[PDB]
């Protein structure tokens, strides 16, 4: 039901306008560091545009709605580093008499002046007479990209079971690398396609790699 | 704000409960309070609202009180799903005005112990031919989540160029980790070949690849 | 079914607690629980909901609260207008099914004693033509609600034909009655006169009426 | 907000049906018995019709909705004594995000087999040099009707202060009696209008009576 935009990167001190898409109750607006709790920063009603906030967050973010399409704004500025978290919007609604609210997927805003880069891809393989157990593993080396996330995807989602992805290491260097893997059927190993689907929004790379054949 | 204990465990079977104390000018003012799950990389789930009430489809294990200027979560017939973490949230009277607790990791104990299964990738051609060259090694599917790993060109240690992570909980409780090893691809080739040893407790899972 | 006691009676100032217990299978099962406060020939008004919230304009003397299966109402600095009936309700979870509880009757103490006031009217042309007769007698603005009435034809009494209501409640919290003495057109021109005394505690009071 | 239908007198045995007029909640209905307590009958929801009984009720009561003129019904059949009772409908809505139900002013059932009876209104005056403080009272004498409720008004409810309608008598002869008073200034006592307004829903009588002059 809620749809928010893509992930960001953001040099301390710049704006970020992070928009939510949708019963009516307000939209809110809370962020989660990672590795840190919940955190409330406000929220807008669709008519009259009565906005709250936290004291905490108050007058450095601005909460919008734009009716014409049901769509809210949240807007924080002065962007320091520690702001680095997922921003989720949610929403209150009404089923059977009973109550539940629907969060968005989030949305990563990552500080830094570090500067983005997308992934390189590279495909890992099996020595095909390298798996054994009708079963082999292949995957996508997703190589020296930042900052975080990654969306992996296979055959553009039609494939979905026995999918890997792990979480990235940050390298040395300051960049993440990532590898998703499926297990497959051994005996079609070099006949059945194996794409997969690299997603990095903060630089705007998309990526399809064939695996196999 | 709102204190909540950082973490709390408890065996298969039994009920535990978390506790959400504010004061009188919040949690103790209405009964606008409500409890939310989190498992690992989702969006956290409403499980109570209204102090006690449950949102349509959540489990009766989960159940909601409030003695005093304290909220209260109780989950019986504690299960290893449970295993989350779990976040109180107060409103104002007039409603205009949000909080959370701290959170709370809720673990399970009595998850039986599991080895990792490894799978090792040697590097592709196509970063072979970028002159770069990175060893891949995959440990999934272990418990307790703590492993030492071991990259060998032969059988000699090789400690320069690891990466390593932390290792994280899958959704089914259970760990997973990867473990990159950084080569030249004329290192890579000069060797007759490779390994990456992990070892969890009394077991050591070796895989290795050659050029 | 949910078990209240008849009723409960306070000083100015103080609070008191009214107990509202059922079982786990309703009050204790969710707080879907509310209190209603009832004045005199009044529809029942909300006063708390979902255990413990107040809706718009309600006094913040009125709290909510739930030890156990029993629910609890608290009215803090308790004042004359409270005085009234209040009743607990309860939904069950899947908010298909309401009860009731057994009621309340609040009595606030140390209300001020007051001496009645009293009107007597003759019987109209117009009744007297129907040829009947009736003297209505007026008592209001008194407390505690006791009365005793008696009807004089002169001064001798008269019992026969007296018709008298039960003290009832006004809304100042203060009682008014009324008594009604019948008699024929001729029995009511005979005498040279006709009164209603009322006597509260310490006090008599005497209104007559004359053809 | 809320608007049910007239009082009503019922055989034993008889039907009744209770009108209420008017957010989208069930349309709850309450009754208590006199001198009894609250006591929940049912409720229905204005689409897909969907109605819920206390068992209690159950089969005997129908309470059903007409949403050309949102409005709902409550019948209750197998009309015994113990049936009388006030009636109201009630009905939950949602204003500063805040709850509040509002109630029906409420109808009088009363069952009895004893036969309907429509006052006589009779003025009750003060001998002009009866009154003394510049304040006089005067009334009306609604006497000998079945069943209750009898309402009250004066000068069609443009005189609304120092008026008190008291509680009826039960005569021995089973017929009720009661007053309405007005205190008026003693100055204009008998150049002033003041006519009282009698409405004896049960029996559909409606008296205006001229006190003064
Ligand atoms: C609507 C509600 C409770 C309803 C209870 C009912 N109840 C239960 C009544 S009672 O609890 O017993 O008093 C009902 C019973 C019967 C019927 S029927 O007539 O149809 O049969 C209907 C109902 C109701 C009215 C559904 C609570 C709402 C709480 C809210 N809250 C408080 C949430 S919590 O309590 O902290 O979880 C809230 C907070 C914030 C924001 S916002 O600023 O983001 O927009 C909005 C809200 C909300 C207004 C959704």
């Amino acid at each position: 039901q809620l749809v928010q935009s893509g992930a960001e990167v953001k040099k301390p001190g710049s704006s970020v306008k992070v928009s939510c898409k949708a019963s009516n109750y307000a939209i809110n607006w809370v962020r989660q560091a990672p590795g840190q709790g919940l955190e409330w920063m406000g929220n807008i009603e669709p008519y009259f545009g009565t906005a709250n906030y936290a004291q905490k967050f108050q007058g450095r973010v601005t909460i919008t709605a734009d009716e014409s399409t049901s769509t809210a704004y949240m807007e924080l500025s002065s962007l320091r580093s520690e702001d680095t978290a997922v921003y989720y919007c949610a929403r209150y609604f009404m089923s059977y008499k009973h109550l539940s609210d629907y969060w968005g997927q989030g949305t990563l805003v990552t500080v830094s002046s570090a500067s983005t880069k997308g992934p390189s891809v590279f495909p890992l393989a099996p020595s095909s007479k390298s798996t054994s157990g009708g079963t082999a593993a292949l995957g996508c080396l997703v190589k020296d990209y930042f900052p975080e996330p990654v969306t992996v995807s296979w055959n553009s989602g039609a494939l979905t079971s026995g999918v890997h992805t792990f979480p990235a290491v940050l390298q040395s260097s300051g960049l993440y690398s990532l590898s998703s893997v499926v297990t497959v059927p051994s005996s079609s190993l070099g006949t059945q396609t194996y794409i997969c689907n690299v997603n990095h929004k903060p630089s705007n790379t998309k990526v399809d790699k064939k695996v196999e054949p | 704000a709102l204190t909540q204990p950082a973490s709390v465990s408890g065996s298969p079977g039994q009920s535990i409960t978390i506790s959400c104390t504010g004061t009188s000018s919040d949690v103790g003012s209405n009964n606008y309070v409500s409890w939310y799950q989190q498992h690992p990389g989702k969006a956290p789930k409403l499980m109570i609202y209204g102090g006690s009430n449950r949102p349509s489809g959540v489990s009766n294990r989960f159940s909601g009180s409030k003695s005093g200027n304290t909220a209260s979560l109780t989950i019986s017939g504690l299960q290893a799903e449970d295993e989350a973490d779990y976040y109180c949230r107060s409103w104002d009277s007039n409603l205009s005005y949000s909080v959370f607790g701290g959170g709370t990791k809720l673990t399970v104990l009595g998850q039986p112990k599991a080895a990792p299964s490894v799978t090792l990738f040697p590097p592709s051609s196509e970063e072979l031919q970028a002159n770069k060259a990175t060893l891949v090694c995959l440990i999934s599917d272990f418990y307790p989540g703590a492993v030492t790993v071991a990259w060998k060109a032969d059988s000699s240690p090789v400690k320069a160029g690891v990466e390593t992570t932390t290792p994280s909980k899958q959704s089914n409780n259970k760990y997973a980790a990867s473990s990159y090893l950084s080569l030249t691809p004329e290192q890579w080739k000069s060797h007759r070949s490779y390994s990456c040893q992990v070892t969890h407790e009394g077991s050591t899972v070796e895989k290795t690849v050659a050029p």
